[PDB]
């Protein structure tokens, strides 16, 4: 112990970490599955594949 | 148009030239500033019954409506203002600067 | 809520509910060298209250970062000792010395409220910030300072001072000169003992004079001489029969106290005006001087970054923090 | 040097056109913060507006 | 140009992340190698430019100044960290930041392909230029400067972005291939004469032409070593690359809108070569050198034919890298005596050889000494304004006897004499200070060996 | 042997009401520190009355 | 005084800790080292490399492909008696002028 | 203020705003401004004072005003043709009612005088809001009735508000006169554009909110109202004056930072319709505005300003309070110019 008084971010906000990931993961997912679907639409829609 | 028309936007202009030329006093001002809106509604109410616009004939009471939430309004900055001040004088109104 | 705000009163948070009726801010003051430490140790004890230590410099190092105190360099620029020395230094010693002691009453004030309004938990103080001036007009007479500190020092109080709810009780400690300058003898201090009669005298002038007749108005007011004081059972006894209301306190509501709580609780706004563009060559430090002494302030060991991210004081998972 | 450079050169591009901003600066800051004198004006702008464009 | 972009772009993140003691090193090393890579661009063709992509390409009037420009980068860097020891470490690594994006800026200046991006980025220049000059100038005019430079620049190429716009309204493309193709002949107007009057202006004002040139004395006297560097050696090649550039679009009205600009940049090299004569201060000496040669190179593009444009080419490389060494020696005088007054050090030559031999070196070549490239540009405009008119030999001939008086003069008073008694804090050159020179110099004569790479596409 | 840095005077230049003063601008003062002006000793002037004899 | 400012400090003179300063840095070891990776890859690299290698770069001018061609058009015009240089740059019957 | 009663009057000015943006009847947008200007004035009357109070009285009388002849324009429009909807309005004597009440809401020049006053008597939060806000509503209006505003008109308040905003900038020393200066000058710009190009007007918008929203939290942050009590931010928190810096070089319009892009959008789009002497005009007032942009950053920033002893102190606390989207801002408010071609999104 350092400081004479706790510091407010002493030790990590575990729920606010978890939804930092989990919201970053989710995003990265749903983005992934979109492009794929807009692909596949496009190909559809265009009659190329 | 007939000159009832001429009679009332007149009487809008001339309210409208009393707000813009302040003498000493809020109050007066804000007097001007309720005869503009009661032009406003005799203009209004005029024209819609005369064309026969049945579902217009609502809109002079909103007219009414937000013409007293404006005097409400009016009222209480002036009562800010006399107990800042001592009098209800425009002149007083002058610490910020353009 | 998790940390007081607007989310917390709209969740319900009430000062009012939270007190207790027996949170009193209860100030001692008295000349130099009296009884008032040792008084106001026992008031807070007997009383359950907190006891605040007169702010001396070094208060703010105290409350910051480690206890550990800092350089003088770096906190404060000034010294009591060189002002018993040479008051009339060329460098405006005094002046600093009195305007850094304001600013650490002021911080030490917010202190005391916030831990009122958050705990309801009385709180002794040793002085506070309207007694702070008379030491101010004590060396003014004297020709300590200049009329331009004066007038620096007036308006940097008023702007901060006025948005502070003043103490319940005041207690002051009545001692005559002679008596002063005999204990400060009889303690040995050479720096203290420097101390002459005049500037002893106009302290006890301005306390009488504008410090009691001005806080007799607002709330009660105790005076006690030596041996009174000694006895501090009767000056507990007598603060817990006091009947007032006609203090501010009473007119405060949950709204204000919400205010009063958002305002203490934020030191950098507390000490917002305490340093104000006013270019007095006391205060007025130049650029070079400025960045050096700030360069060196950032190279102490736990300043460089917030507090929880100090690597080199041990602080882990700086990466998700 | 003295004359052309530090001289004429210096008064007719920067300096006329700095102290012209200067000028007109001064004029149009320089209010009294009167509501009845900027109302008046707003008044001369109204009629103006309705006569002069058509 | 990507290999030469980004590795700039890498040289952002290097320095921000490197040590506290390894910045300059790191920076130096890297400057240089990337100078290196960029001299293969100096492999032009003959029939066209180099059309990398659709944003970037390099001709014979680019491929020098980049070129140039690499090179000066760790000159700057050696510079500055001469003068900047005692400061933290968070704003060396800023220091090396601007330089490192006006480096950036330049580059993609000189290989833009479109006029507005080039337009873009020749007033993104502006900023770390700006920010330099303000922040570590030394004295308090360094403010005025930099307000001055910027407000003369910003006037300037205000109207240049209007009349971009409206001639890409007007024909559909500002693509620089597309216009050279696309051209027609601009008919004599009013019109036509204020879009002619708003382009050169901008670019004239970048120069500078005489009577707008009060800000280059002012920014450059009171610009950090650095700043005074790139400033004189680069910045100023701008509008004479942004001349060369619009000038296609702009005949034949050139052949009867040039002659103010012809006449004011011909008395004006006379007048600022006098003013150099008569200077108290030796980074104004410098700078008006430098107005004159910008004066020649105006003429030059004014005059506007295939010997002037190889001559106003050779003549800007060859003036940047003078300029660039004789601000360097100034400088160095400077840091030993602390003030920038003529006359007081003398003696530098019995007090400091090698100095002495670099400062001969530099006034030899700062007047157009014989077969340097600097008297290779300087004779080539001279020529071509012959052929122009017979009274143009005239104003060339005493603007050469004045260069000759004013630089042996600044040789003769800084250097020779005797020694100023009371000045004993001047130390031994470092090897730093010797290695600059020697860096500033050597190419100068290389490039004289090899002459047909500066002369640019017209040869 | 040091950059130039500003002193009170250039400071003083900056901290006045407005830039460029004028003879009624000088007449003219920076506003309060905190925005809060001090308050006016307006007189209330109570009605006086006379409740009888009569 | 009208401030509270430090006194303007001396001059620091890098000889007198390292009398073998090369004045790039106060540390003698990150002194030395800087001035052996400037003069190395400067001079030697830059200078040296460059400089042959634009000496050697190869020729896309087209000058000597210039000189070849030009020898070889007098050569063929001179031996059937055409004109050396030609009178016009464009052929006239492809060129229809206005009435 | 009660903090509920604080956010439910907030809400009620969002409440009024978008009322007029998606309102098709001009009963109703003549409802949204009322509803807005109502729950405005305490907004501005928070923090207790004579200057507060005054800011209101003259924001009050200037808004109550140009809502009266706005109304009029309503009646007489309808006098003329009987109709309700929010079009090309029928009448040119209501069309230059409409937009004159319309510049006055705005503060476009020569009805200016109150945006520097209210600015400077209400405090950084109700500036804040006050600018971006206020802004945000009328213009939305001016851009539903763009095909019937008079080009002259329009282009004349434009010109008046460019010149006197650069000109009461060079002036001032206050930051939020400052600040009101620059939003005279923005507007002026935007107006400009109005008549050729609703769309430019939307990014001038956008870009404007952004910058001020940075250069207003960045104040906030730094808790300076004045120039001097700015010049003493490099020796507390010395990176604020760096991205205050940057966000001021970006407001001046200098390349290649966002400020640039709405400016040359603008002349662009108005050099398309042979307009060139007035984008000539307008790029060369700005430099007024740059001018004291430049004189800002002089003291913050380039150069280092003597400070006081208690700066100590103020060293060893730490800033709480977390502004929201500041370094958001921050970044869009100087690095999106190479984003320029999504202002077809924006279409
Ligand atoms: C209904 C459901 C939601 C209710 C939410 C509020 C209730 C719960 C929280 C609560 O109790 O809040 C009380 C709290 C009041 O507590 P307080 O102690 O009186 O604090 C006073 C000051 O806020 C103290 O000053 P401050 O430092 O706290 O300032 C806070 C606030 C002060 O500023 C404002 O309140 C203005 C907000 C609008 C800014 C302009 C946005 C413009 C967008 C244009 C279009 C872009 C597309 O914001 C800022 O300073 C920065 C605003 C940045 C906005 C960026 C928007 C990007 C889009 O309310 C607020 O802070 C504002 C609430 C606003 C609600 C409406 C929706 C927004
Ligand atoms: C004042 C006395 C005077 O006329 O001095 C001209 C004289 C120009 O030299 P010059 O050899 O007499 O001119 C040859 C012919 O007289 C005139 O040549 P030209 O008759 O063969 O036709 C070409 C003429 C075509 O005539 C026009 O375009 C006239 C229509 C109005 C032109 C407005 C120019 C606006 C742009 C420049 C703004 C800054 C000046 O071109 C111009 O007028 C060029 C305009 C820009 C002149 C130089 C601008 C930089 C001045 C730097 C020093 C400022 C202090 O001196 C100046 O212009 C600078 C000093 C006066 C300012
Ligand atoms: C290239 C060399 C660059 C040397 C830079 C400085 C190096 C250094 O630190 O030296 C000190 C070092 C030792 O001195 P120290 O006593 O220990 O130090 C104390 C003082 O610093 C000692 O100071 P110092 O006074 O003894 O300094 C020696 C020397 C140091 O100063 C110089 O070296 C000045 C050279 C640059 C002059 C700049 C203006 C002219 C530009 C011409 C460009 C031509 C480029 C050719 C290719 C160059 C490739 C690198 O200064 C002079 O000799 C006075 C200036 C004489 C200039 C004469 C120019 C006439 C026109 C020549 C045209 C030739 C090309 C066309 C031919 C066409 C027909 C075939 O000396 C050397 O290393 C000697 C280097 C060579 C010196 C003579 C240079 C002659 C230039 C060619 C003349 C024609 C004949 C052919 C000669 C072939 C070889
Ligand atoms: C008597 C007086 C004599 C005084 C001078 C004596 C110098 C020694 C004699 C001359 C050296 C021998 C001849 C060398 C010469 O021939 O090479 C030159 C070549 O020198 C170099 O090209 C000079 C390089 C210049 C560029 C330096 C780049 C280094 C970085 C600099 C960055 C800054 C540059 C900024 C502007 C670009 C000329 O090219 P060229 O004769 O046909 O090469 C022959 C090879 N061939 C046949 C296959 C073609
Ligand atoms: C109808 C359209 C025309 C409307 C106006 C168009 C604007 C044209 C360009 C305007 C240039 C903008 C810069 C000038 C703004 C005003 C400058 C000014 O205020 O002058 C005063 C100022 C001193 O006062 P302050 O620094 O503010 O502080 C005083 C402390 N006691 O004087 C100065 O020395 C500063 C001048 C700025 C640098 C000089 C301007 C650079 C040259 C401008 C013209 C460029 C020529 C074009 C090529
Ligand atoms: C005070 C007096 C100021 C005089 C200097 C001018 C600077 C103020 C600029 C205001 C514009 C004045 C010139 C207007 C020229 C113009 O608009 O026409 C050019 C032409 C218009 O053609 P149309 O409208 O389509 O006509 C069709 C015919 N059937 O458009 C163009 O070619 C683009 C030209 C851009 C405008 C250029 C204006 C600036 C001219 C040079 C001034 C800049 C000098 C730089 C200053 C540095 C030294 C101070
Ligand atoms: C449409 C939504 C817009 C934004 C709404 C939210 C605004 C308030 C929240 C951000 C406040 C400022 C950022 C700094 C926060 C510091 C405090 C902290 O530790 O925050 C942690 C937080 C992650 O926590 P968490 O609750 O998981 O967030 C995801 C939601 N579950 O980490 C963060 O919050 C940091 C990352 C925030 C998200 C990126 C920044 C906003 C911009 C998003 C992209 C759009 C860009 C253009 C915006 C304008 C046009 C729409
Ligand atoms: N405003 C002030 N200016 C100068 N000195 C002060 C000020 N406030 C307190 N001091 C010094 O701090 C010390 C406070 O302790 P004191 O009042 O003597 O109680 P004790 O007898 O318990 O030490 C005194 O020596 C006094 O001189």
């Amino acid at each position: 112990k350092f400081y004479i008084r706790e510091p407010p971010h002493g030790s990590p906000d575990w729920l606010k970490v978890g939804l930092t990931l989990g919201t970053s993961v989710f995003l990265w997912i749903y983005l992934i599955k979109q492009h794929k679907e807009d692909v596949l639409e496009y190909k559809r829609r265009n009659g190329l594949e | 148009m007939p000159l009832v028309y001429m009679n009332i936007i007149m009487a809008f202009a001339i309210a409208l030239a009393g707000l813009l030329m302040y003498r000493s006093h809020l109050m007066s001002s804000l007097l001007c500033l309720e005869g503009m809106m009661l032009s406003l509604f005799i203009m209004s109410t005029l024209i819609i019954l005369n064309t026969h616009f049945t579902l217009a004939n609502m809109m002079p009471i909103i007219l009414l409506v937000f013409a007293a939430c404006e005097a409400a309004l009016g009222l209480s900055l002036l009562v800010m203002v006399s107990n800042t001040y001592g009098t209800d004088y425009v002149q007083n109104l002058n610490l910020l600067q353009c | 809520r998790l940390q007081y705000g607007p989310l917390a009163f709209v969740l319900g948070e009430r000062t009012t509910r939270k007190l207790t009726e027996t949170s009193k801010v209860i100030t001692v003051d008295g000349n130099i060298c009296s009884g008032k430490g040792r008084l106001a140790r026992e008031i807070a004890e007997k009383l359950g209250l907190r006891h605040f230590p007169e702010a001396g410099i070094h208060y703010a190092d105290s409350t910051t970062g480690d206890g550990k105190p800092l350089d003088v360099q770096l906190s404060g620029n000034c010294s009591l000792e060189k002002f018993y020395d040479d008051p009339k230094s060329n460098d405006g010693n005094s002046y600093r010395l009195q305007s850094w002691l304001y600013a650490s009453r002021l911080l030490q004030y917010a202190d005391a409220l916030e831990h009122l309004l958050s705990t309801g938990q009385g709180v002794v103080l040793e002085r506070s910030i309207y007694s702070d001036f008379v030491f101010l007009e004590a060396m003014y007479r004297q020709g300590f300072i200049r009329k331009q500190c004066v007038e620096h020092y007036n308006e940097v109080k008023k702007v901060t001072a006025c948005e502070y709810l003043p103490p319940h009780v005041v207690v002051y400690v009545d001692v005559p000169v002679p008596e002063i300058q005999s204990r400060i003898q009889k303690k040995g201090n050479p720096h203290e003992m420097k101390i002459t009669a005049a500037y002893l005298q106009d302290i006890e002038n301005a306390y009488k004079k504008t410090f009691l007749p001005e806080m007799s108005e607002k709330c009660e007011v105790l005076q006690y001489s030596a041996r009174e004081a000694e006895d501090a059972e009767k000056v507990v006894e007598d603060i817990e029969y006091l009947k007032c209301d006609k203090g501010p306190w009473p007119d405060q509501d949950d709204r204000t106290f919400h205010r009063l709580r958002m305002l203490v609780q934020n030191k950098l706004e507390v000490l917002n005006y305490t340093t104000i563009p006013v270019y007095l060559p006391e205060i007025t430090i130049g650029a070079h001087q400025s960045d050096r002494v700030f360069q060196k302030f950032t190279e102490l060991p736990g300043r460089k970054y917030s507090p929880g991210y100090n690597e080199d004081v041990g602080d882990k998972w700086i990466w998700l923090k | 040097s003295s004359l052309l450079d530090l001289i004429w050169l210096e008064t007719i591009l920067p300096k006329t056109t700095s102290f012209i901003q200067m000028k007109m600066s001064i004029m149009v800051s320089n209010q009294k913060g009167l509501i009845k004198l900027y109302f008046l004006s707003f008044l001369i702008t109204i009629m103006i507006s309705m006569t002069l464009f058509n | 140009m990507l290999k030469i972009i980004i590795p700039t772009t890498m040289l952002l993140p290097m320095t921000w992340m490197s040590k506290h003691n390894m910045i300059w090193i790191n920076a130096t090393v890297h400057s240089l190698l990337i100078s290196l890579i960029s001299l293969s661009l100096l492999n032009q063709l003959g029939e066209n430019s180099l059309n990398f992509s659709l944003t970037f390409f390099s001709d014979s009037l680019s491929a020098p100044l980049l070129v140039l420009t690499t090179w000066l980068l760790p000159l700057m860097l050696m510079a500055s960290q001469s003068h900047l020891s005692k400061e933290t470490t968070t704003r060396k690594k800023l220091y090396i930041t601007m330089l490192i994006l006006l480096q950036l800026f330049l580059i993609m200046t000189f290989t833009a392909t479109e006029l507005i991006l080039f337009y873009i980025l020749f007033e993104a220049t502006l900023v770390p230029t700006l920010i330099i000059i303000t922040r570590w100038g030394n004295q308090t005019e360094r403010l005025n400067a930099g307000l001055y430079f910027l407000f003369y620049t910003l006037a300037g190429s205000l109207p240049l972005l209007v009349a971009l716009v409206y001639i890409q309204n007007t024909t559909g493309s500002l693509n620089f291939l597309i216009i050279h193709y696309w051209s027609h002949p601009l008919s004599n107007s009013w019109s036509n004469i204020f879009m002619w009057l708003a382009c050169i202006m901008a670019f004239m004002v970048k120069m500078p032409l005489y009577g707008l040139h009060l800000w280059l004395p002012k920014a450059h006297v009171e610009a950090p070593i650095a700043g005074s560097m790139v400033l004189a050696a680069v910045l100023l090649k701008l509008g004479g690359y942004g001349m060369m550039r619009i000038t296609t679009i702009l005949n034949p009205l050139t052949n009867y809108m040039a002659y103010p600009f012809l006449m004011l940049s011909m008395w004006g090299m006379i007048m600022t070569s006098s003013i150099c004569l008569r200077q108290t201060d030796l980074k104004s000496l410098i700078a008006y050198s430098s107005v004159s040669h910008m004066a020649l190179v105006i003429v030059a593009i004014m005059i506007q034919t295939p010997w002037s444009f190889m001559g106003a080419t050779a003549l800007m490389i060859a003036h940047g890298l003078t300029s660039s060494m004789l601000f360097c020696l100034a400088n160095t005088n400077y840091e030993r005596v602390h003030s920038r007054t003529m006359i007081l050090a003398r003696g530098l030559q019995t007090l400091l050889p090698l100095m002495a031999t670099w400062w001969l070196v530099a006034s030899l070549t700062n007047l157009a000494l014989p077969p340097s490239i600097n008297l290779i540009g300087e004779l080539f405009i001279i020529t071509a304004s012959f052929s122009w008119s017979n009274i143009t030999i005239i104003l060339m001939g005493m603007n050469m006897m004045i260069t000759a008086l004013y630089s042996l003069y600044m040789l003769i008073t800084t250097q020779r004499g005797k020694y100023t008694h009371h000045i004993n804090n001047i130390k031994p050159s470092f090897t730093r200070e010797n290695a600059l020179m020697a860096l500033h110099i050597l190419p100068l004569l290389l490039l004289t060996l090899n002459p047909k790479m500066i002369l640019g596409p017209l040869y | 042997a040091r950059q130039w840095q500003p002193d009170v005077e250039w400071a003083e230049q900056f901290g006045g009401a407005v830039m460029y003063p004028t003879k009624e601008t000088a007449h003219w003062k920076p506003p309060p520190w905190n925005d809060v002006d001090p308050p006016k000793d307006t007189l209330v002037s109570n009605l006086t009355l006379n409740f009888g004899p009569q | 005084i009208r401030l509270q400012e430090d006194p303007d400090p001396e001059d620091e003179n890098l000889y007198e800790k390292n009398p073998d300063s090369h004045g790039y840095d106060k540390d003698p070891i990150v002194d030395l080292w800087n001035m052996r990776v400037v003069f190395f890859f400067g001079f030697s690299i830059v200078l040296v490399l460059g400089s042959t290698f634009v000496a050697y770069l190869p020729d896309y001018r087209m000058q000597e492909w210039a000189r070849r061609e030009a020898e070889r058009l007098v050569k063929y015009r001179e031996a059937n008696g055409l004109p050396l240089m030609e009178s016009n740059c464009f052929d006239p019957n492809k060129i229809q002028l206005p009435e | 203020m009660n903090p509920i009663i604080y956010t439910t009057l907030i809400m009620t000015v969002m409440s009024g705003t978008m009322l007029v943006m998606i309102s098709s009847h001009w009963l109703l947008i003549w409802i949204g401004f009322e509803m807005n200007l109502l729950a405005m004035i305490p907004v501005l009357m928070k923090n207790f004072n004579p200057r507060a109070t005054e800011a209101a009285t003259k924001y009050f009388l200037t808004q109550a005003t140009a809502s009266m002849m706005l109304m009029m324009a309503i009646i007489i429009n309808l006098l003329y043709s009987g109709q309700w909807t929010i079009t090309k309005m029928f009448n040119p004597v209501a069309m230059t009612m409409m937009t004159m009440a319309l510049a006055m809401k705005l503060g476009l020049s020569p009805f200016h005088f109150w945006v520097p006053e209210v600015t400077q008597g209400i405090s950084l939060q109700a500036g804040l809001l006050l600018l971006t806000w206020q802004k945000l509503a009328p213009l939305s209006v001016l851009c539903q009735i763009s095909q019937s505003i008079n080009p002259n008109l329009m282009l004349t308040m434009a010109m008046l508000s460019i010149l006197i905003g650069g000109w009461g900038g060079l002036n001032q020393t206050q930051l939020r006169k400052i600040m009101a200066y620059s939003s005279i000058a923005h507007m002026g710009w935007m107006t400009a554009v109005l008549p050729y190009n609703t769309t430019m007007t939307i990014l001038n918008l956008l870009i404007y909110i952004t910058m001020t929203l940075a250069m207003f939290m960045l104040l906030i942050h730094s808790s300076a109202t004045t120039t001097l009590s700015l010049s003493h931010t490099w020796n507390k928190m010395p990176v604020i004056t760096s991205l205050m810096m940057v966000t001021l070089l970006s407001m001046g319009g200098l390349p290649p930072l966002s400020g640039f892009m709405p400016k040359w959008m603008i002349i662009q789009e108005m050099t398309k319709n042979e307009s060139i002497i007035m984008p000539t005009l307008m790029a060369m007032t700005a430099l007024l505005n740059l001018y004291f942009y430049m004189r800002l950053a002089y003291s913050s920033s380039l150069t280092m300003f003597p400070s006081t002893n208690n700066m100590k102190m103020k060293w060893q606390f730490e800033h709480t309070k977390q502004m929201k989207l500041l370094p958001t801002m921050i970044v869009l408010s100087t690095l999106v110019l190479p984003m320029t071609p999504a202002l077809s999104s924006l279409n």
